Parts: structure tokens; C-alpha cells; sequence
């Protein structure tokens, strides 16, 4: 028994979070199928403004809000109260990968980032 | 896409009549002019439902015509050793011994120790290249010798290193040895580690002078300038006892060095002792003393560390004042920055007759418009209104340059939706080196950020800035208050945190009522002191906010533009590492008031209870609102209405974070509860200080701490103490077009406070 | 229903070959006598789906007949003062000065200072009556001469109060004086208190002679029988400084004494200061240093909290070892107790051959049937099995009389079901007097438990015990491991965690392999440093648990059976109030092992990670399982199967508590991950210790860290580590009749650790 | 302004405590109305072994189980394996109140347990 | 003026006593230093053929009980001349290796000891003012010191 060289070993947990991730998509693609009236109601109130989220749709938001910002999706103002566009974060130094399609409200980006979300682990699976 | 053009700062957060403020600003490229000019803020927020941006122009001498030019930023923590006479280069044989702790070993080259000139390749240094230990020397021809470890460096382990020069026997060597205890590294004494080792190289050429000042943890770029050597290659992780020696040291001067004694002591050239200067008040100091009695002393810059765990740390004393030869270490990051160190574009000195308020200096250059926030103090020594606002400068400082949405992965889960981020968002994500971090972003290393500075361009606190959580945040929040005393013709005067900590109880004591910011989180000892004898002699207090006087911080004697505080398990960002709990600056045991017996409740009646930023409640009237004794609180205001149902954050009074009445933590028993907010989602969550054991359900309406509580009681000699416990209430305030019970009860409150009247006996 | 009729303890936990233990018994009322007799523990758990309850008679000269009695226990922490010849009773004027800090102020009739006879109501007291302060003398003829202070006292508001008695004016007197600062009461300066009082009243009658001992928070009960003082009308909270005058003083004496001045010094007949005594070590003794020069010393009773915050601490320095004069209070509970001091019923001494395991003295009274739990040790100095099981005597006295879901609010939260209790628990809430409380309990006063005592019955110890949670726990729990030994045949010795605290590393070297309990939750520094040590020289080791190493203890070394905790922000039932984290024992910062950079990753692998108890899932293999380097673990295991999916804890191998794998809290860089646990539902939760900011979805399904990682590493010289980072492991041995992939698992690694070949190289 | 007798003063946070606990039970009395299939959930699996509880019954659970330990019930087992009863937790020095109704079984007293916080929640309201 | 750690042991199961002496010599202790090859230590053995009885009298540190206590005193005759430090009673028979433990100043089976005297308990800012004796293994055998021997004597 020996450690001499830290190149010969590496973060095993990754192991688990894969395992993890995996597990937990097939959940949120059941839920969106044995629950499909939630997305009507996210694009109904998406802050749950004197309406609060249903326990499955706060589980699938659980599930989205918690992952690594690498690769994240979130809403760039290109003009205030005008133009909503959804970005990427990138690396340290690189400018976000903004979406093509314009929104006039907050409230419809945040919609369509949750769609887009979906539509996402749906390609994956 | 919109790109930032312009950017600058000032040297001072606040001044007063006849006082000088100076002004830096830097453009992309050196190119044209740019226009400067004084304006008043108003409104910031430029919400539709709401009033919408409103600012005046000044007329002053400040306004006209600057040159456009590129300022560069000197970014990451050192320690620069100035040696104008070469002594640090010898001639001869030499040696360098130090201990090293690295973060991110793989992460590029890293310079540890050198007297280096990057550009001729001159001189001496000793490094990290592709995760190992190299000793280098230079003879400025281009031609280098060095000699590389075969053990690449563990992360975050203990290693002594010692580089070694024989011209006699025409050599470089090199050795490592792992200094691992039970509670200094990463991993235990269980691990068998085999990170030893001794090697050799030829020295083909001989070290030159570098015409550089010698670096702790960075290299120099190249030849000094008007006396500034440029630091690149930045080392993350920290350094204990570094030193220089004139002879050429063996094996066995090696191994004994590695256990702590001094070798040689005659022989050495340097040897700075991080830990000398730590007393009772700490090491308020960026000064580093050499220990070897020849004045090479040094600089500290861009504030590292100071009273970190050194290598012979065995956690018997957690306090750096009581055991300071265990604390011989400094952490150096690449990304520190505590002063931006341009050059002055132009300078203001307040004239007479311009009233104590929030300014700004407004700059156009290209399609680019900037704002310098500051703020005129009335004559020293005189107040000028009957109403004194304190602006939250810490909480401003702490907040600066946030980036929680780019860098913290449960950011999105605490703001409770997708994040809305502008143009500064991603000037920030950008060019990092310009503006620095916040007290709620991690170093690359991953340690918590500890020290901010005022002295850098700071894009969160301009006036059109919108935050992450969904509406607008600090300063921008603070205007709420601003406009709706301009809206009512109320006559006030306006002073910074950091005047208060100065100045203590007697700059409050010359106002008969005292208004606080939306979110005054961080505070000083003192601070809390001078409220609490403001209070106690007949003070009157409006809290129109929530989780005020959370953390400790103390502003560094030094340098008052510099902030230091250090967060533990709680509402935090970030924990502090084990033993590293007491702030360097005064050697006192700082984070959560409530740690301390000094809770806020025990000042202004309500405490921290919640937090959760998807959307604002409103408040329900409880009993004590029917009472005799504050009618004229409730007056005008129907007995069965909501209070603050609509506002520009989050659409309601009572919400983003939210106060609590308590006795055990010190609410004056004589306190009166009047509402309580309620329409609380699964967002809003306990507090980790009110857990023993976590549960389900711990969350906005499931338990019974999520609520904000508005609450009054009153002191000796006529005065009081007002909480609406809520950092949404300024928000409402202008709702239906000043038209609302928010707006009607402040009124009230702030009418009866101002009077000659002693304050409603309860 | 059915009730207890008799209960006992012993003086120690463990014994060696030719060493006494002695054997304390109580019954409800004297009558009759008691069968005892002595059995060896296999099997404590009376589960239908598993092997049932189990046990071996032994012949010993201990089996007989003994007399039945019943035995009185003196219950609440006090001072007492010896004064045989009445010193401490002045025949004409004196005074009693003190400072005070009451927690139930209107919880009945509470003696603060006395040498006082309540049968005959002779002497002097200081007590507490209708929620105020009375100073009474009484002449033993039943009638007696009070004042009365006007002033209620406040809940927790440090008072100075001066008692005087003053013949020549025949005169009692009385001054009481608020001494709030900013940090060491309740609520700070902005309340406007009015507390002050000065009040006389007529003394017709004369102090007589009490023939008791002077008692500091009690009062006498009766004249002393064979030199025993009973205590009765206990005091809560703190007491600072009390001292008598042999003098009449006035108010300015008074004024002067509530500022911390000692007046007429040469007066004094007895002045006790509780900080004296206070080193770098601490104060880890009762004894109480008389400071007038009259040596009065005093002696501390059930061990009252030392090294508390004191009536003129202002938080400057939270240590007590570098602040004593600011510490100089004592923190008394009516519900403390360290010691049962009964009389001995008989005594056993270990005879030679008498194998070493797990032993009870077994009782029968009545239809009654009680058992007292021991240890036999081998022979002093040496070894009679290759495998050594650790028994977790400090974690039994943590959880020793533990009553949550009859006390705490959020017991049934935690448990994540009704609990299901017996008439042990029905006992304990019964007759608290009898058994005293837990450290996961709190005192009457809300401050939580911090000394726990071996000298008293145990309920929750005994074998056929079934706990809280939904099934067994602690040393019944640990006795699922030692039935399945003793069905595969294998050879064992068995120590405690007192023992390893004696006997260091020594005691580990000594065995090929070395078995941890169920639930090592509580250890020393001493305990981590030895197991350190005896893994890192090629030691073995199986950690068949979760939640080990979790808490810091230190064991009283004036008093072996005592030992101390003070708990923080974590996987806690209370924290510790502000400036009282230090130890009295050792005068250290203990609390979390993880706070002070000695995580249990560092030494066994795996943390704590989550707690659950509704049910346990079950493993499912990683990777790692597959590795060749670990075919010898997972021998006879199909690769597709599921590891403990059924069991007699929660029905699964991976639950109750969790401990995973974590490089960045010291996991050994070699450590290998072969299973991770599933099926964990929202009762599952994320420990405090791993949340910046709370956030909803932190519980079992919703986030990564709620799991139990199966982990091995190996060390120098043939060494190494294997953890399981369940509680409920040892649950599932026995499931199926023995015939399942954790027994198997289990088999393979100790057959493996037991053999002359060094541990395989990972 | 004076503080001297602290008769004068109580926990005036009581009055929410109040406020809050009847909203609380008129919530809880809503979800049994609009989920009745939950009760049949927890006579099937107390435990929810292998079958985790529904939001609906979490959210129900969540409410029972933070609530004071003086009145608040426990299951008392007379015989080990044979016979339960309900108990109701009161002062120290006082024995327990047990129901007349023996169970069988654990989770049988448990179910029952929840049955009887659901009829006296009904008898409040 | 030699440094010495004793310990004297019965055990009855072996019907044996037993004695332990070990020179404890340090720079600055002792009368001559650690240039001097001292050889002062010894395990001696002897047969026990008596069994201890009650002497009625007190305890006594540097004395011998003349007779049985009348009227609750002691009278202490054949009196030492020198320093004690430390003294301690185990209610179990220590091994060699207990006694070489013992020697280096570890405190060897605490729940074991009847009574243990630490002369030192009770010293302040103030020196130690007092002739109390305090008993450290928590059992409240006090001690009383008497004709004041000199207290505050190097160890
Ligand atoms: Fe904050
Ligand atoms: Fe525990």
C-alpha cells in the first residue's frame, strides 16, 4: 500500500451522482406523464402569485432549481420590460449563448425555460 | 449584445460641507472623452406600476469634459518585499526554505517565492508547473536551469520545501517532505503518504538581478516602473515562514527545518514571521516583519488571510491572539482585490448650501452611461433636519459585485424562479479582474470571501441596477424610501454606517428621529452600542426593514475602505474553516449577533425568522391593534383590512425576509404585536438557528416562525421603537399612487415621532 | 397497568480478571427480599421474525437472596459548606450579599443561600416566595422574622441583593439592585427596568443554631444525621459571589457591592469564589475555594454547570480560561444528578476463567424482573481472541434515562411516526426523582443537559428495552452483532470506550481486528487519536455503523462515571447558550469533531450525512464491486443483487443514519465506493452541517448527500478500513436465518482481517 | 414609560399561536374533504414501506406530528407482540390516560391513532 | 534528596507483596543530574501469610498511628523529613506495567482509586491559603495538614 502520485485517484462520489441523475430524470419524464395539467399550471401563474405550486410541480421545480450552473439556463433583459431572451452560463470569460426567440413578459421566459428544461431531459432520455 | 463601455468608483463612501472626494474611471480602450455631471437620486426602481426613475441635475464645477483612458487593475493577494539595493539576490550559494499548503496544485503555473523578471527570464523563483515543485534561476539571456520534484503536490496538504544553489559543486536541489498531523491537512496520519524527495540538477547559468521586488506567492512581470512591480502567475493556497539563506544547506538542514528550528540563524538573509504583530486586538496591519534582524520588511496586498492555521496547527487553541505561533500563516487567492490603485480623473469639494442626500456623478461616454453613487453629510458637528437615514454602506459593501446566480448552485433554488440578469450581470461574469467578488461568492479555491472593499467599481450599486431575486436590491431599494419622503415633504438628513462607527451615539443623539435602510444586515459592535444608548436616553427608531444587525463586521483601522467579516452555520453563503472564526482586524469573535447574546430583538424588538424570494405576502391585524394605547398608529386604517396587499417587490408588504416577535431573545416585555404577514409558499423556509433537529416541513405555511410581526414599544425619556419586519414594506409604500395602508401607517409613525411629545407610553 | 418495582445500577461499566464491582438496589418500599443471579447477553431483541431473546444462567458465589429496601437519591445540583461549630451562624449583626440570575422565578418556594432547618424553622435563608425575594431568621420555636422586597424579580436579569440583620436597630433588611449590561441578561438597556428596592421590617426573634450545613441554592430539610444535609427547595438558574459579613451594612455598602467592590474586607466571615481554581486545563473539580482566609470551602452536589458566564460578562472574550473573572457563576437545575449514593446491596469479583463478553446481574421481586448490563474485561495487559468489540459506553450515557418523545415537541417529526413506548418510559415520567434526564433532554430551565452520570438505573440499557424510533437502540441494538458472533463461531474480547480512554492505542495494538458498536457517537480526543494511531501502524478495523466520531466528550477525572458534552448548530438537541462552548473537564472547544478538522472521513472513511427513521432501504452495487482488487468482499454476492433488502431495523440494511464518502472532509485518496443506499423518503433529511442556505427539496429522493456509502481503504504494514455507514447494518445479520448478502459481506471481510496475511492493497 | 412588574406583561406571540393553529385546521379539515382516498393510503402502509406517503397525507403528518407533547397521544404496548393501547401524554408525576380498544398490531394503532387526531380535529371545528 | 516513584502492592489471590521502585531524575529535580549512571531501580516480591486489619486510627501522610484514636485523635510518631507528591490508594493489585505508567505521571485506572491527594489543588492568583487537603478521585476522603509543612514546594 502506497499514494505517491494524485493523478491515480479521483473524485469516486461521481460514481453515485451519475447513478443519481439518471434515476431522477426517468422520476420528472413519470411525473410530466401521470401529471400533465402541472405545465398548464406553471403557464398560468409561474411565481405562484396567491396560487401556490402543486406538490408535483414543486418537485419537478426542486429537481431544476439545484443543478450545476454550468450549462444553466437562465433570462437576459436585452430591453426592460421589452425583450426577454434565454441564455447558457459558460465559462469564466466567455459571453452566455443567448436564444433567438424574443419575450415581451418575464413571466413567458420563464415559461418557455421551463418547456425548454423539459424538452431537454426528454432528448437525453 | 449591450456592452459596458465606462466604469469607475470613488475613494470615500461619504462627505461633508467644504470636504474633497476624488473620482477614477477607466474606458475598454484609450480613446475620445467622456461627460461628467452631478445629479440627485430619487427613484431608482423603473417598475411601469410604479413612479419610475426620477433624478435632478446639479449644477457644480465637477461637470464638463475628461480624457477616455485604459486603467489596469492589479488583481489577486501577495506580499511584495521592495529591495532597491539587490540584497535579496545573492551572488554565491543560496537557499529557500518554506511551507507550503496549495488549493489547486494542477491549476496552470503558480509562483511561490521568487525575486524573478519574466520577461528576461532573470533572477530567482521557486513554483508550481504541472502540479510540481520547481526551483528556477535566470541569468537574463533567455538561457534558465531548473530542477523539477518527481512527487506531484496533494491538495490542501502541509509540505516543507527547501531550493538549494552550489556553485562549488556546480548544483540545484530540491526538497519535499509532507508535514501532515491530525488536523492541519486535508487527510489524517491513516493515509500512508509517501510525498518525500531529494533531487539534483546542473546549474548551467547564474542568477542576475531581476531589477523586480521580491514576491510571496506571485512573479514579476517585468522590470519596475516608477517603483511597481506587476504580480502574475498568482498562487492560490497558503505560505508559513518563508526565509533565505546565503550558504548552500544539506539533507539534514533540510529535515531539521522541516520540524521547525531555525538552522544557521547567523546565516540567513530574510525570514518574515506572518505571525509577528498579534496581540489582544488581533494584527491590524498589512506590515510583515522581518525576523533575520536586516529590514527586508514586507507589504501585504490585496489583502490576504492573516491569523490563518499554520502548519504545526494541533487545534488545541482556536483563537490566533491566544496561540499566534501556531498562526504563522497567510492564504493568498488569485481573485483578492481591496483597492483598485487608479489614477484620480477628477476631484469635487461640497459647497455650502447643498443639502445632506444620496448624489451621483452621471458619465456618458459613447452609447455608455455610468453612475458614481455617494453621500453629502450635513456640516460637521450640526444636523440640518429633525430625520436622520442611514444608508446601509456595509450591507452595500457586502453585497458588491454579487455573483450568485453565475456561481452558487442553489441560487435558483433560494430566489425560488429563473433568475432575471441585465448587462452588468455579464460584464461581471466577463471581465472578473475589473470589479472583484462579494461576501456571498467563494474564492476559485472555495473558501468563503471574507474582506470587501469600497474602492473598486461596485455595478450593483447604481441606481437602474435590477437584482437576481426577482426586483431590485440595497441601494436601488433604499431610493423607496428617499422618494416617498421627497413625495411627502419631509425635511431629513442622510449619513453611511460607516460615519455612524465613527461618530457612535452622539451623531444619532442630534436627531429626534432615526430611519433605518431596507436591509441593514451587517453592523459593527459599536454600531449596535450606539443604537442601543440612542434608544435607552429617549431616541425614537423606524426598523422599515428585516434581518437587521445579522452578522458582526469590523472596518479595518488601516484602511477604512476595507470590510472584514467571517460567517458560520446559519443564513450564510459559506462557513468558516476550522480555527479560522476570529476577525484579524480587532482579534474578536465575530459572526451571528445572536452567537454573541446580542440578538436583534434586544435592540429593535424583532429578530430574523424566514427568508424566500418567489413572491410577497400581506399582513392580517391582530388584537394589540385594537388597543387604546396605538390607535393613533391604526388611525385612519379600517380595523378588518389587509395591509400591503400590492407592492413593486414581490407584490405585497410582508415577504423576501421577515422579522419575528421573541421574548427569549430579548423583545422588551412591554413590546405590542399589531400584524402578522401571512400567504407564505414552500419557498420560505426556517432559519438554521432556530433547528435543533430538521424536520418535514419546516417551510412557509407549515410552521409557525415564517411570519413578519409589526410591533412597537416605548423607553425612558420619551422615546421608541417601530418594526414592520419586513424588507418588502419600502416597496408598498408608493402602491395605488401613495394610496394604501403601508403608506398611511409609516405617515402616522413617522408624524408622531418628529412632534415635541414624549412617544405613546406602552 | 404494570408498574416497576424494583431498580439498581453499579459503580463502574467494566471490570477485569480479579476486580470488584459493587451493586446498588432500590424497591418501592421495604419488604420482602430480592432473587439475584448472573447471565451472559446473546440476543436482546424479542422481534418474532427474528432468532428472539437469548441468554446464558452462570454459577457465581452472587446468586441468592438479598433484603429488599427502599433507598432515597438527593435529586438538583447545590453547594454545600461543612460548618461543624457554627461559624457561619453569627450571634449578633450580619449581612449576606450575592448576585443572581433566576430562570423560574415563580416556579414555587426556591432557597437561594441557608443555613436553615425547615422542620424546626431555625437559622437563616435567602430564598425566592411568590416570585420575590425573602430574607427570614427563625429561633426553632416555630415562629420567625421575614422582609419581603416589593420588586418581583424579571426571568433571567442579574440582580445584586444584600440581606442584613441588625439587632442593635432589631431591624431585617433588604436591598435588591438590577445589573443589566449589553450581553448578560434577557433583554438589554433600552428597556426602562425598574427593579431597585430598599425594604425594612421588625426582627422579634433571633437566629438560632440550624445543626445543618450552609447550602448555596437549597434549603435544609431537618437537623444533619450522620453528617447528611437533605436539600430541599431547589434553586434554578445562576449564583455569583455569595459572601457574609459579620456586620450590619448600609446602602451605600450596598451600592459599592453591586459594583463588583469587596467592602470591609477584614469583615468577611466567608467569601466563595466559584472561578477560582480556572487554568489552561480548565476547572475539573467540586471543590469551591473559600477566598476570605477562614477556609469555609464548599463542595458542589450533582454537578452544577462551571465556567458560566457571570454578572459582569460583556462577551469580550468567550473562553474561560482566559477570562475567569468574568466567569465566576454557577448554573444550578432542580433536575441534575451525578451520583445515587445509595448503600451497596453486594459485590462481585471476577474469577479466573471467565470468559470476556457482555454480562447482567439479573433480579427478580415480586412479579418484577430487572437486570443490571456490565462488561468483563481479559486479564490486565493481555489478549484472549484475535477480534476486540468496542462497546459505546460514553453514547449509552448520552442517551442514559432519554425521554424526547415525552419532553421534545419535534420527537414524533423526527421519528416520522407515533411512537410506540413501554412501561420503562411510563417509569421514567413517573419518577423523574429516581433516574434523572438525558443529554437530548432539557432541564426544567430550557437550557439543554450537559453532564450525565453511570451511578444511577438505566431503563434504556437493559436488554429486552425497545426504543422510541420504532425498534431497539444502543446496547440491545449492539447485541445483534454479538448473537451472529457467537453463532459463527468466532472468538471475540470485548472493552468500552472508558477503557480505550484509559488505555490509549495499547489496548488496540493488541488485536488483529477491532468491531465497533451499532452507534459510536459520543467519543473522546484521546478515543480519535488512538484509533489513529492503531489504523495507521496496520491496524484493522470495521465500522458497522453511521453517525461514529460525531460529538466530542471529555470524562471527569475527579469523578470516572461522570461525563460532559456541550452541543452547537448541527445534528443537535440544543445548542449551548452564548460564551459557554469551553469544557469545564479540560478547558477545550469540543462540540462537532467535523468543527475542529477532525470529520470521521479522516479516520473510518464515511460522515454523517442524514437521519431518518420512518423505515431503512436497502444497497444497490456501484462500480467499484466489480473491481478485482475487492472480488475477496463480494465473493458468493450475484453482481444484479440487492444488498439487505429486509431486517428487524426499519425492514433494510441503509437506514436510521447515513454516513457517506467526501474527499474534501479527509476520505483517504485509495478509498473505493462499493454500494450506495436508495429508498429514502421526505422524513430522510440534509444535515445542518451541509446547508449554506436552506432551500426547499434538502431530504431523501430530492438530493444527492441523503445515501450510505459501503467503502474499504488500506494503510502501512498490512492495515486497513471497511465501513457499512448504516446503523441499521447489524439489523439485518440475522434476517432470512441467517442466510443474506450482509452476513455474507460481513464473514468475508472478517474472515479476511483475521488471518496472518496482511489486509488486501487498494 | 416603566417596566416593574412583570405581572403586567405575558408572551404576547400567544395571540398568533392561536390565530395561526384554527387556519391551520380549517386547512387540514380541507384536504381529507378533497383527498378522502389518503386515509385508505394509511391503513394500507403506516409506514409507507416501499411506498412512500402522498404530499396530501405528508402534508397532514407534517401538521399531527410538530404538535405539543402535553395532550398529544403515543401508542402503549400492555404485551409485547399482543396488545396496544392509545395513551395521552400529561403533567410529570401523573400516569398516562389509556384508551378501553386493545390492537393487534403496531401499524392497526397507529392507523387508529390518526383516525381519532381526525375526529378530534372534526369535534373542534 | 533523590526523586523516587513507589509503589506497594497486595494481592491476595497470589498471596503475594510486592514493591516498585523507580528513579524519576531530571535536569533540575534532584539533588546530582543525568551525568550520574544511577541504578536505583527494583521489583521485589515476599510471601503474605497476614491479612490488613482496622488500625482505628486516621490515615496519616509522613507519620505512623502510635495507638488507637482517643477522643478522635491520632497521635503521628516516626516522622519523615523530605517532600511527598502525589500519594494514591487502588482498591486492585497494579502490574509492572501500571507501576511504569505510574513512574511518568499518567493517573493508571481512575475508577479504581479509593482516594488520591493532589497537594497542588487549591493554588490561585492569591497562593493557596488553606491546610485543606482535596481528595481528587471524587470520593471526599479530605486530608488536613498539620504543624504546616511547606506548601508551594517544587515537585
Ligand atoms: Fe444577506
Ligand atoms: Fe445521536
Amino acid at each position: 500500500s502506497c499514494v505517491r502520485d494524485p493523478s491515480n485517484y479521483r473524485d469516486r462520489s461521481a460514481d453515485w451522482y451519475a447513478f443519481y441523475d439518471e434515476r431522477r430524470r426517468k422520476e420528472i419524464i413519470d411525473i410530466i406523464d401521470e401529471h400533465p395539467e402541472i405545465v398548464e399550471e406553471h403557464a398560468a401563474n409561474p411565481f405562484g402569485y396567491r396560487k401556490h405550486p402543486s406538490p408535483y410541480l414543486q418537485r419537478v421545480h426542486n429537481y431544476f432549481r439545484m443543478q450545476p450552473t454550468f450549462g444553466r439556463y437562465y433570462i437576459y433583459s436585452e430591453r426592460e420590460w421589452d425583450a426577454y431572451r434565454i441564455a447558457t452560463i459558460r465559462e469564466f470569460g466567455e459571453l452566455p449563448e443567448l436564444g433567438d426567440e424574443r419575450f415581451k413578459t418575464e413571466e413567458e421566459a420563464m415559461h418557455a425555460v421551463f418547456l425548454r428544461r423539459i424538452e431537454d431531459v426528454r432528448a437525453e432520455l | 449584445m449591450k456592452d459596458i463601455a465606462i466604469r469607475g468608483y470613488c475613494d470615500r463612501p461619504s462627505v461633508a460641507t467644504g470636504e474633497t472626494i476624488r473620482f477614477y474611471v477607466s474606458a475598454n480602450e484609450t480613446r475620445g472623452t467622456f461627460d461628467a455631471e452631478l445629479v440627485r437620486l430619487i427613484h431608482g426602481d423603473s417598475n411601469p406600476a410604479g413612479p419610475g426613475y426620477k433624478e435632478e441635475a446639479i449644477k457644480s464645477d465637477l461637470e464638463g469634459q475628461y480624457p477616455a483612458r485604459f486603467q489596469r487593475t492589479q488583481f489577486g493577494s501577495y506580499v511584495e518585499v521592495a529591495d532597491p539595493d539587490a540584497g535579496l539576490q545573492p551572488d554565491g550559494a543560496f537557499s529557500v526554505h518554506l511551507f507550503l499548503w496549495s488549493t489547486t496544485p494542477s491549476r496552470g503555473r503558480q509562483g511561490i517565492a521568487s525575486r524573478w523578471n519574466d520577461e528576461r527570464q532573470s533572477g530567482w523563483n521557486l513554483a508550481i508547473e504541472d502540479g510540481r515543485v520547481v526551483f528556477t534561476i535566470g541569468d537574463g539571456s533567455g538561457a534558465t536551469s531548473s530542477v523539477v520534484s518527481d512527487r506531484p503536490l496533494f491538495q490542501q496538504i502541509w509540505y516543507s520545501i527547501t531550493g538549494v544553489y552550489d556553485p562549488e559543486k556546480k548544483q540545484l536541489r530540491l526538497y519535499q517532505k509532507s508535514v501532515v498531523n491530525r488536523t492541519n491537512s486535508r487527510f489524517g496520519l491513516v493515509v500512508p503518504l509517501d510525498s518525500d524527495c531529494a533531487v539534483s540538477a546542473d546549474a548551467t547559468v547564474k542568477a542576475a538581478d531581476s531589477e523586480t521586488s521580491l514576491l510571496i506567492a506571485g512573479l514579476g512581470e517585468a522590470a519596475a516602473q516608477d517603483g511597481r512591480t506587476w504580480c502574475i502567475a498568482h498562487y492560490n493556497g497558503k505560505v508559513d515562514a518563508p526565509k533565505i539563506y546565503g550558504c548552500a544547506l544539506g539533507q539534514d538542514d533540510a529535515e531539521k527545518l522541516s520540524r521547525g528550528e531555525i538552522v544557521r540563524p547567523i546565516s540567513r538573509l530574510a525570514h518574515w514571521d506572518f505571525s509577528a504583530g498579534i496581540g489582544l486586538n488581533g494584527i491590524p496591519t498589512d506590515h510583515v516583519v522581518d525576523a533575520s534582524g536586516y529590514g527586508h520588511h514586507g507589504r501585504c496586498m490585496n489583502q490576504p488571510s492573516r491569523g490563518s492555521t499554520g502548519w504545526n496547527w494541533d487545534g488545541h487553541e482556536e483563537n490566533f491572539i491566544h496561540c499566534p505561533e501556531q498562526y504563522g500563516a497567510l492564504w493568498f487567492h488569485e481573485d483578492c482585490l481591496d483597492d483598485c490603485r487608479w489614477e484620480k480623473d477628477f476631484e469635487f469639494t461640497v459647497p455650502e448650501g447643498l443639502k445632506s442626500d444620496f448624489y451621483a456623478v452621471k458619465i456618458r461616454y459613447e452609447d455608455t452611461e455610468d453612475y458614481i453613487p455617494f453621500f453629502v453629510l450635513p456640516p460637521r458637528g450640526t444636523a440640518t433636519a429633525p430625520i436622520l437615514v442611514i444608508a446601509s454602506t456595509l450591507s452595500y459593501l457586502a453585497y458588491a459585485n454579487e455573483q450568485i446566480m453565475h456561481k452558487a448552485d442553489i441560487g435558483q433554488a433560494v430566489a425560488g424562479h429563473t433568475p432575471v440578469l441585465n448587462e452588468n450581470d455579464v460584464e461581471l461574469h466577463k471581465n472578473l479582474s475589473y470589479y472583484g467578488l462579494s461576501t456571498y461568492d467563494g474564492h476559485i479555491d472555495g473558501r468563503g470571501v471574507q474582506y470587501t472593499s469600497w474602492r473598486r467599481p461596485i455595478m450593483n450599486l447604481r441606481p437602474k441596477h435590477r437584482q437576481g431575486f426577482g426586483s431590485i436590491w440595497e441601494l436601488p431599494a433604499d431610493l423607496h424610501l428617499i422618494d416617498w419622503l421627497n413625495h411627502n415633504g419631509f425635511e431629513y438628513d442622510v449619513a453611511t454606517e460607516h460615519d455612524l462607527n465613527d461618530q457612535g451615539a452622539e451623531l444619532l443623539r442630534r436627531y429626534k428621529v432615526v430611519l433605518t435602510g431596507s436591509h441593514p444586515e451587517y453592523q459593527t459592535w459599536a454600531n449596535a452600542d450606539a443604537w442601543e444608548d440612542y434608544l435607552a436616553d429617549g431616541g425614537r427608531g423606524m426598523y422599515l426593514a428585516a434581518n437587521g444587525m445579522y452578522w458582526i463586521v469590523e472596518v479595518h483601522p488601516e484602511k477604512p475602505w476595507v470590510m472584514e467579516v467571517r460567517k458560520e452555520l446559519g443564513v450564510t453563503a459559506w462557513e468558516a474553516p476550522p480555527g479560522e472564526y476570529h476577525y484579524s482586524t480587532n482579534g474578536r469573535r465575530g459572526g451571528r449577533f445572536r452567537g454573541r447574546a446580542r440578538a436583534t430583538q434586544k435592540i429593535w424588538g424583532t429578530g430574523m425568522s424566514s427568508f424566500g424570494f418567489d413572491h410577497s405576502g400581506y399582513f392580517v391585524q391582530m388584537p394589540d391593534s385594537q388597543d387604546e394605547r396605538v390607535a393613533w398608529i391604526m388611525e385612519g386604517i379600517d380595523p378588518e383590512e389587509r395591509i400591503g396587499d400590492g407592492g413593486l417587490v414581490g407584490g405585497g408588504a410582508g415577504g423576501y425576509e421577515l422579522d419575528r416577535y421573541d421574548l427569549a431573545l430579548g423583545t422588551p416585555p412591554n413590546t405590542l404585536l399589531l400584524a402578522s404577514s401571512v400567504e407564505h409558499s414552500v419557498v420560505y423556509t426556517v432559519i438554521p438557528d432556530d433547528k435543533a433537529f430538521p424536520h418535514p416541513g419546516m417551510n412557509g405555511g407549515e410552521h409557525p416562525f415564517v411570519r413578519a410581526d409589526i410591533t412597537y414599544f416605548s423607553t425612558a425619556n420619551g422615546g421608541g421603537m417601530f418594526a414592520t419586519s419586513s424588507i418588502s414594506w419600502l416597496g408598498s409604500l408608493s402602491w395605488n399612487d401613495y394610496d394604501n395602508n403601508v403608506s398611511k401607517m409609516t405617515k402616522n409613525v413617522l408624524n408622531q415621532f418628529i412632534k415635541d411629545e414624549p412617544a405613546p407610553r406602552v
